[PDB]
């Protein structure tokens, strides 16, 4: 339900007509909560604009997957393409939004989300290109790693990019990195401001119109 | 002629070869060519690809049989055997950001001496790269990646070897076709010339040296 | 809604604009958009294109009406009026080797900071370029070319703005589509979504801002 | 006739299966003289592999031209493509032969063929990429310019490239640039060795197996 909380709030950030990229895992849930009046198009780095939901049983195509190799559909008007074209869209400023998972985000807005030394070494894939190139980067991530704060003063894990991400959404808070530091914009209806601050190591600026939502 | 029996892989893929292999997590990968490499235990390979697929398929079969000395890839997280060999030091892994990998392979294919990319600046990827500033912004100079043979997968070839791809099986295949010295295409169907239109072909037959399957 | 009347070009292309215009010697050029620019005397333009076509067609019409302050092109030999204005000093001409032009426009479209090419080394093109040596071979660093608006020509658009091209009318058009801030596509036919397959579309509708017929 | 002499001899240099690019002017005549057993494919820089001869009257297609904008046909199995792909074929080493016209060629095998200061200023087009990238460059030109030698010690006209071209074919001579200088391999049956050397400012190395032909 923390993952559902995050996915619902991220989906409310998306705007009509946007091309959106969802990372595997938590970000992929966002596609299940798009407000009905909101039409977006999804891109997968392995080479499609127009990704649709998983096919009904028997409608799978071996050549049509997401970036985790799971079967997907393609919606009418989709385009498929090679990996150079794909990262031309991503790196070239043609992707409106990427929603990516997170291990840490710091008060510079820097994201670490591809490696934990001595623990998980999956490689970066497209994540460095996505954070560098997307017009908007949204980090969708639980607030802590079994209690340990993930919003920290300075990342200790390897950086994905030096670009400042644009939004952090956790199950407890919505935070916008700014030139002054991290601006807390919203907190969850099921939490309190005191709890958020207890579980955030980074310094947070508080917006005057702090909202409740996610 | 271009179409050859799969046993011809043994003549064309040398022990120690540097290979570009198409496929994204095994989708659009030349499975029959890989199986022949396995059958003849062709080893000490350097494989350039998006990933090492999974333990049970595609490039992951090469890793499972310890046929790679080195992989140059963007992602290994779905293959624990790749990670195990990396940690033990028997497999060298060069991680390359996926978009950079595409452009580095493409640079070799289209005759460039390198490209500048903002991806990786200020990360561990910057280690041992020339940094070039242009208009106040920093870029990494990333260098062309060459190979002996490109092992690519396509949906159809016509009699001349023109290729089309299918959906997300395209990925790295047409890029690698331009970049390696020799190109071997594994195809699902051979169709008559004139079945693939000039407007839809993605890899011209002139750059395809051999076809199998 | 992407589709607008052709007479809206005067609202979208400003005096002094930097424009990429598709077409090879007028083949695959947005002739109706060009005619709108002429009709409305939209002047002081900087035009990035392969060439200035002929005095009677395509980009050549813009030069004939003295609407260009500057052209950035690979070739002008088929337009004596371009040559005359260059010699008299009223038109600035920046000559760019055609393959370099393609890659410099592409670099802007795909987010690169530049590319290294061997073309032009040791010629007058080397003047005022950074020279980079890679593996004992010299390359010119060539920088991305940006523009305010791309004026491109395509064969068909579907309802979503996905584009296909036709034969040698493709040339620079899909490259320019990636590289400019705003993209206006002149198309010959609007077709239903689903007429253009995912395997054949060459420019996705998401990057096309306006369409005219 | 000298243009025919040259085109016939150049055509004899082409090999089965090659991709060939012909420049405008004299090289385009080569297509008229391909030996009947020799099957090659032609590339045009404006974006085609598989160029054919001019269409019969009424069969023209406005979108299908050569690099002079003249109507061409496309042969079965042709591919058309954008200008970046086109110069990937050209610059990337995928073009087996380019046959190009010449203003000068010098003892280093350097070609000048795109500009005469104060006279012809057409721009370079694709010529620099073609000389730089073709696996083999054949220069098809008349031996002199109204009597002035065009094969010179050092080019005085602007270079197209510093690449060493591979073959020069004139109406008088076939010359191969080498590390040692220019190797005269053949002279025309209608000339003499002395006439060839008198109309060449560059030093020539005379092959011990000098041949007659073109
Ligand atoms: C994408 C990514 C950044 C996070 O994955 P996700 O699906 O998007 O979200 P999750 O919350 O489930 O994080 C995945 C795991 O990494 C762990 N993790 C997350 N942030 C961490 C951090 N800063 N330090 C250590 N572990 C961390 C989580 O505890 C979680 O562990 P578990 O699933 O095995 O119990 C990875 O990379
Ligand atoms: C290089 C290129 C211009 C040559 O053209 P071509 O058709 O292949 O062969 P040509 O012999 O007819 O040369 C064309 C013209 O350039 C001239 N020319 C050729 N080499 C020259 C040189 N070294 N100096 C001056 N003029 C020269 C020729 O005299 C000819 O002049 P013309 O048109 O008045 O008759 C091509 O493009």
């Amino acid at each position: 339900n923390p993952k559902e909380k995050i996915a619902i709030r991220v989906a409310q950030e998306l705007k009509k007509g946007q091309l959106v990229n969802l990372g595997i895992g938590l970000p992929t849930l966002v596609a299940n909560y798009i407000p009905k009046d909101i039409h977006v198009t999804f891109q997968c780095e392995n080479g499609i604009i127009g990704m649709g939901p998983a096919p009904k049983e028997g409608y799978e195509n071996s050549d049509l997957t997401n970036a985790g190799a799971s079967y997907i559909t393609a919606l009418p008007g989709a385009m498929t393409f090679d990996s150079a074209f794909s990262f031309g869209i991503i790196r070239g400023g043609h992707l409106d939004v990427t929603v990516l998972g997170g291990l840490q985000v710091d008060e510079e807005g820097h994201l670490a989300n591809w490696m934990i030394p001595g623990k998980m070494i999956p490689g970066m894939g497209g994540a460095m290109d996505l954070v560098t190139g997307a017009k908007k980067v949204i980090v969708a991530m639980t607030h802590t790693a079994k209690g340990t704060p993930k919003i920290v003063k300075k990342c200790t894990l390897p950086l994905t990019s030096i670009r400042k991400v644009d939004l952090i959404v956790t199950e407890l808070a919505v935070i916008e990195p700014t030139d002054e530091g991290l601006l807390l914009k919203e907190i969850s209806k099921e939490t309190t401001l005191d709890e958020v601050l207890k579980l955030t190591e980074a310094k947070l600026i508080i917006a005057d119109d702090l909202k409740i939502f996610a | 002629m271009k179409v050859v029996d799969i046993s011809k892989i043994n003549e064309l893929v040398k022990e120690g070869a540097t290979l570009m292999i198409g496929g994204f997590l095994g989708v659009g990968t030349p499975e029959n060519i890989i199986d022949e490499i396995i059958r003849h235990n062709i080893s000490n390979l350097t494989v350039i690809a998006n990933d090492t697929a999974f333990e049970d398929r595609g490039i992951g079969k090469l890793v499972k049989n310890k046929l790679c000395k080195k992989v140059i890839v963007s992602h290994i997280g779905t293959n624990p055997e790749t990670q195990r060999q990396m940690i033990e030091g028997t497999l060298e892994v060069e991680l390359v950001p996926q978009g950079t990998l595409a452009e580095r392979i493409r640079a070799a294919g289209v005759g460039l001496g390198g490209i500048l990319t903002p991806t990786g600046v200020g990360t561990v990827v910057e280690k041992d790269k020339k940094v070039i500033e242009v208009e106040g912004k920093k870029y990494l100079l990333e260098l062309p990646i060459h190979a002996d043979v490109a092992l690519i997968k396509a949906k159809k070839a016509d009699y001349l070897g023109n290729l089309v791809y299918n959906l997300t099986a395209e990925n790295f295949n047409p890029i690698m076709a331009l970049a390696a010295k020799t190109v071997i295409a594994e195809v699902e169907e051979i169709v008559p010339t004139g079945t693939l239109s000039p407007n839809e072909i993605k890899t011209p037959g002139i750059i395809v040296d051999y076809i199998v399957t």
